């Protein structure tokens, strides 16, 4: 029929980190290593 | 980064006066034997040349390489300080 | 590039830069989504919102992800030397990047390139007068049975020719974004005249299970 | 068993050319999400040995056997996390068949991303997308905003007593980055550059946690390799080498296509009836590059008869990684072609061997020269020589790669290049 | 040919010069380039050999073809380094010839 | 815990977490190396090292490969020489060639590695790359043009040194190695960069062109003037003190020298 995919012109340069914004609040809390950094 | 330098035992003089030459700036020595280097293969035998030469021995013993723990998933930790941000 | 820097007043680290407050919030939701041990792999998508909020990184940007990350400032300078996708030249507002690799190019993309060199006036990677855009001879892109394409910006603009370039840079020069997507009749890459596959009504929910 | 068909009704991977619902309440019409919960509650070890019966193998440029590589870390818990990588990024040319399973079927791989990571135990998938693929990743994490509101991923694997979570890392546009360690130090955040292989990423991957490096079909085509065969998967294709790909026939024909067909169809039907001739018909088609960089040439004498195996193929002494059927034809300048091949290698090459340092930079050069003719013809068996000398002298397959097609330039378009050396040779 | 004395203190013309003759400490010349402050050659020593022509990659050393330079003392065959060079200087209309018509030889 | 490895014919048994290089000292042959030094760690750059695993196809690099059980590295093989000649025929493809130039005259480790195990005559007739030149001290003179990029001096910086400022930038043959902006790479134990460097790229400024390493008599002394007593190599010239050299004892100092 036609073609379907229309929001591909419609994302802003923004739009890709915005919804890492909304989905850093849908992810689990991270492991943890016992350590802050490879301390470099 | 080579051994075949420290394979063999060698036997170094005491290093004497080197002035310079009143001409040019030569090195003039008076020590004939300050060139002198002489290989061997054995600690016992260079100390019983040295015996039977008559000389006055300093004996320092071989400085091996103690073998490293070098594992290359050591570079690479979850929670170690090893971690490389090189590469 | 020239892979070293040369400490100009453009490029000192002294230019002004600084991150909104919801970039801010959008670089500790880059690492909340990293784990919190090793939080040096948010070097290339903070440096890459860094390039987002302004093209040209210049090495104030790179210090300033050092100095959010905590990560050496050499260690990103690797990254930013390493990868393609970082700017450090002064690069346009539209910074159009064509591939001329092998069978992206077999079907004319020396012509797209040439024809793009006597729309614009650049002989290989320098501005335009306006800065609006620059052209760099990338390698590939991706996106290739799609046989000619460009990179404006962002998008893919994929399947065309120098009269679809004589709309596409003259409603970029004089109107908005336009419409990205391949042109000449296919819809992403469909066959030219008819479908190959899906061409039945897909399968149900468990088919053949 | 002269198979290659794959009709209509046993398609795979549907909603490729963008009709018909590609995002969520669309994707569950066409199948994705319908018998994920009993699959996770069947247990992993029953999906890696469906993954094991089909035969699945490496979808990208290794061609490893699929089930035994994730069998390689069927392991207890160690203390650390574990992890499915997933190489997003495409960046041999002519692939882009992982960008057409980015748009029209994200959450075909979202539900391969959560399937995969429990089957081999994990917390995590990162889909490390390519930086030019901008579009895609934002399908991608609208397909992710889907799943997670509809409660599909995160402490409710489809609705189970099991937390996973699906991530997008982006890249910045080098092709060495899809790379199965060079992919792991790029999302640990430095320069590209692939780790040595002796420690292996089942030991140690990503952070210092065991990882799975998967490819977008070798995880897209595993949530319905369990809900849908692990037999039947196995009955197409050949034992050695089975299943469906996602052929990518691009360069000098009439249809550039992505056709998704069944694996082993001979040449002859994926240039004639799927994807249709190429210009001026059987004069032409000389020079057929059958995968995306890292595979020989093939002089068309052979051609006619060409199984698409992976071991066929080796017996046709070339590889088979992404299957990019790249065609040339009689009008083309084939030495300018490979010459791009060792720029693209050269322009994109990490810099860590010396065999890739200064030696993709030596074929670069000495092919340039080859390109205008000024050079002498006995440098081409040396230009050989350092093709062999950089094979298996290399951390990745990028050396491979860079020294695979001029070996298929000299044996099988040796006389063009005397012909040239005769051409510049008539000039003074 | 453009000025600027050849000599860009390797020092592989005493490893093979068999008599031991050539001292030829050296500096930077604080301007950048590479040049030697002390030649030594001892015409007293030295075994007329072309070893040291034959081992300098920039052919600075040469063995110009004089043979009348014999001296009444022996301070004046210790050719240090201004001798060795307004020797050259005095030799260079023979000793460029003697290597333009000798190159291809070696 | 011991493992039998064969080193052509023989039995050692070695400790695991080992390599091959570490498995072929006991034995006394020495695969030759660029990028490993023995006190920093494995990171395969040069590969140099490669040697044949008793009939597995592709040979393997000795800083990477734990032995695993009963294998034969054939070091003196026909596959190990080949890939030994080709890699320093590749290492010496973009070498510019200003040996008479060069602080490391006899101290080259590459000018031994390729009298000794590399092929005759190069094949390269096309051009070389050129690298501009750094600033990073009045003590380490940098000649970047004949840098190998073999990252002997950054794992030094990242690890031991600790300042995390020589790393490389770029790709390809136009990867180059040093400080990215203009940094005074200037530290303590700066100067141990130089005789890590295998290559004379980096060398020492006030020891540039003074003498050279088979004039100078090689003599050994403890130090002075910090307290921590390391073993020196005085390498003297004429009766000129030229060179301060560390001298390798695990326990005071292991190849380094303030
Ligand atoms: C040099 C190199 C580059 C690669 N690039 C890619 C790539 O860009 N995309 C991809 O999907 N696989 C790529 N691969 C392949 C995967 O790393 C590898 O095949 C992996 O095992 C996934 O395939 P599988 O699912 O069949 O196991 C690359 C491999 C190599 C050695
Ligand atoms: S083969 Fe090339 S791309 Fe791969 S690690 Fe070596 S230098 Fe890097
Ligand atoms: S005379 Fe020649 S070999 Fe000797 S130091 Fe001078 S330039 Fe070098
Ligand atoms: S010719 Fe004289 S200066 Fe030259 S190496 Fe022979 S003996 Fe020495
Ligand atoms: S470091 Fe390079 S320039 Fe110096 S002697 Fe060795 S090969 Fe020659
Ligand atoms: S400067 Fe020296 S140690 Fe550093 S990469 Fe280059 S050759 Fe290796
Ligand atoms: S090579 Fe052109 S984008 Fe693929
Ligand atoms: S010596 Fe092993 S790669 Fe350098």
């Amino acid at each position: 029929t036609t073609y379907k995919n229309l929001q591909h012109h419609d994302y802003n340069t923004y739009t890709f980190l915005d919804l890492n914004l909304d989905l850093s609040k849908f992810r689990l809390p991270q492991p943890s290593s016992g350590r802050e950094s490879p301390r470099h | 980064s080579g051994v075949n330098n420290t394979k063999k035992w060698k036997m170094e003089f005491d290093t004497r006066e080197r002035w310079e030459n009143p001409l040019m700036g030569w090195a003039s020595t008076a020590d004939p034997l300050s060139n002198m280097v002489l290989t061997f293969s054995a600690k016992e035998d260079a100390i019983a040349f040295a015996e039977k030469n008559g000389w006055s021995y300093d004996v320092e013993e071989k400085k091996v390489p103690k073998p490293k723990s070098k594992s290359y998933g050591a570079n690479f930790s979850w929670n170690k300080r090893t971690r490389v941000s090189t590469k | 590039a020239l892979f070293v820097h040369r400490d100009t007043p453009e490029n000192n680290p002294d230019t002004p830069f600084d991150f909104t407050p919801e970039n801010y919030k959008r670089i500790e939701a880059i690492v909340k989504n990293y784990p919190e041990g090793h939080q040096a792999a948010a070097v290339l998508p903070v440096l890459d919102l860094a390039q987002r909020q302004n093209g040209w990184l210049p090495i104030s940007a790179m210090n300033k992800v050092a100095e959010v990350l905590q990560v050496p400032p050499m260690r990103v300078y690797e990254v930013a030397t390493f990868y393609t996708m970082y700017n450090r030249k002064p690069v346009g507002k539209y910074h159009i990047q064509v591939c001329t690799t092998t069978p992206c190019m077999l079907r004319d993309s020396d012509s797209i390139l040439e024809t793009l060199q006597r729309k614009l006036g650049i002989k290989v990677g320098e501005t335009t007068p306006d800065k609006l855009f620059t052209l760099i001879e990338v390698e590939c892109l991706g996106a290739c049975v799609n046989a000619p394409m460009v990179q404006i910006n962002d998008n893919y603009y994929e399947d065309l020719t120098p009269k679809d370039i004589e709309e596409i840079i003259d409603e970029l020069k004089a109107g908005k974004v336009p419409k990205p997507g391949p042109r000449s009749g296919r819809f992403c890459c469909e066959p030219a005249g008819g479908l190959t596959s899906l061409t039945e009504p897909p399968k149900g929910p468990g088919f053949g299970v | 068993t002269s198979f290659g068909s794959l009709k209509d009704e046993d398609r795979i991977f549907t909603n490729l050319y963008g009709r018909h619902d590609w995002r969520l309440k669309g994707a569950l019409r066409r199948g994705d999400w319908y018998k994920t919960k009993e699959i996770l509650l069947k247990g992993p070890d029953w999906i890696l040995g469906e993954m094991k019966t089909s035969g699945l193998r490496g979808r990208g440029g290794a061609g490893f056997p699929t089930g035994l590589k994730w069998s390689f870390m069927n392991k207890p818990s160690d203390g650390r996390p574990k992890y499915l990588v997933v190489n997003a990024d495409e960046g041999e040319p002519g692939t882009c068949k992982d960008r057409e399973i980015m748009r029209h079927d994200p959450h075909k791989l979202v539900e391969g991303c959560l399937v995969g990571g429990r089957a081999m135990g994990a917390r995590a998938a990162y889909i490390y997308i390519r930086g030019e693929f901008y579009n895609e990743a934002s399908n991608l994490q609208v397909a992710i905003r889907e799943a997670y509101e509809a409660g599909l991923i995160g402490k409710n694997a489809c609705g189970s007593d099991y937390d996973f979570d699906v991530f997008v890392v982006r890249g910045a546009g080098a092709y060495i980055c899809g790379e199965e360690t060079a992919l792991i130090e790029s999302i640990e955040g430095k320069q590209g550059k692939p780790r040595l292989k002796p420690p292996f990423p089942a030991d140690v991957g990503v952070f210092g946690c065991p990882t799975t490096v998967a490819n977008v079909e070798t995880v897209a085509v595993s949530p319905t390799i369990c809900r849908r065969g692990g037999t039947w998967f196995a009955g197409f294709g050949r034992e050695r080498n089975s299943g469906t790909k996602l052929f990518n026939i691009s360069g000098h024909v009439n249809h550039p296509c992505t056709v998704e067909e069944e694996m082993s169809v001979p040449l002859k039907e994926l240039i004639e009836k799927h994807a249709g001739g190429v210009t001026g018909g059987w004069d032409n088609l000389l020079a057929v590059i059958p995968g995306g960089s890292s595979t020989p040439l093939i002089p068309k004498s052979v051609c006619e008869t060409v199984l698409m195996d992976f071991d066929a193929l080796v017996q046709a002494q070339t590889g088979l990684g992404t299957a990019a059927v790249i065609v040339m034809d009689r009008s083309t300048d084939i030495v300018k072609a490979i010459a791009r091949l060792i720029e693209f290698y050269k322009h994109e090459s990490c810099g860590q061997c010396t065999p890739c340092r200064e030696g993709v930079d030596w074929m670069n050069k000495v092919m340039a020269r080859f390109v205008k003719g000024d050079a002498r013809p006995a440098e081409i068996d040396s230009l050989w020589e350092i093709s062999k000398q950089i094979e298996g002298h290399t951390i990745c397959a990028l050396g491979d790669g860079a020294a695979w097609p001029v070996q298929g330039l000299i044996r099988h378009f040796r006389p063009e290049l005397e012909d040239r050396m005769q051409r510049f040779a008539q000039q003074h | 040919p453009s000025g600027e004395e050849r000599c860009i203190a390797c020092k592989l013309c005493e490893a093979i010069c068999p008599a031991q003759a050539i001292t030829i400490e050296a500096e930077p010349r604080a301007d950048g380039s590479r040049r030697t402050t002390r030649y030594d050659i001892d015409m007293t020593k030295c075994i007329y050999c072309g070893f040291c022509q034959e081992a300098c990659p920039v052919d600075a050393i040469v063995e110009g073809p004089n043979f009348e330079f014999s001296t009444e003392t022996h301070e004046e065959l210790l050719y240090n380094k201004e001798k060795l060079l307004n020797n050259g200087d005095k030799w260079e209309a023979e000793i460029a010839a003697n290597i333009q018509a000798d190159y291809l030889y070696r | 815990n011991l493992i039998e490895v064969f080193v052509d014919g023989q039995s050692v048994m070695v400790e695991p977490g080992t390599t091959v290089l570490q498995a072929c000292e006991k034995v006394g042959m020495q695969i030759p190396r660029f990028c490993y030094h023995e006190r920093l760690s494995v990171a395969g750059n040069c590969r140099m090292c490669l040697v044949e695993i008793e009939k597995a196809p592709k040979v393997v690099a000795a800083c990477a490969m734990p032995v695993m059980k009963g294998w034969n590295i054939l070091t003196n093989s026909e596959k190990s020489k080949k890939a030994r000649e080709g890699v320093m025929e590749f290492l010496l493809a973009n070498h510019p060639l200003d040996c008479p130039i060069c602080d490391q005259g006899g101290e080259c480790d590459l000018q031994d590695q390729s009298m000794m195990f590399g092929s005759d005559r190069s094949r390269f007739l096309e051009g070389k790359r050129a690298v501009e030149d750094k600033n990073i001290g009045p003590l380490v003179k940098t000649i970047m043009t004949r840098c190998i990029q073999c990252t002997r001096c950054i794992r030094f910086a990242s690890e031991i040194a600790g300042v995390d400022d020589l790393g490389t930038t770029g790709r390809g043959n136009d990867m180059q190695v040093g400080t990215y902006i203009e940094k005074m790479f200037m530290s303590e134990l700066s100067g141990n960069v130089i005789d890590i460097c295998p290559v004379g790229a980096l060398t020492s400024k006030p020891y540039a062109f003074t003498a050279r390493p088979w004039e100078t008599r090689k003599t050994e002394s403890i130090d002075v003037m910090d307290a921590v007593g390391s073993n020196i190599v005085v390498s003297t010239r004429t009766g000129e003190v030229m060179r301060i050299l560390p001298r390798m004892h695990e326990d005071i100092n292991e190849e380094w020298i303030s």
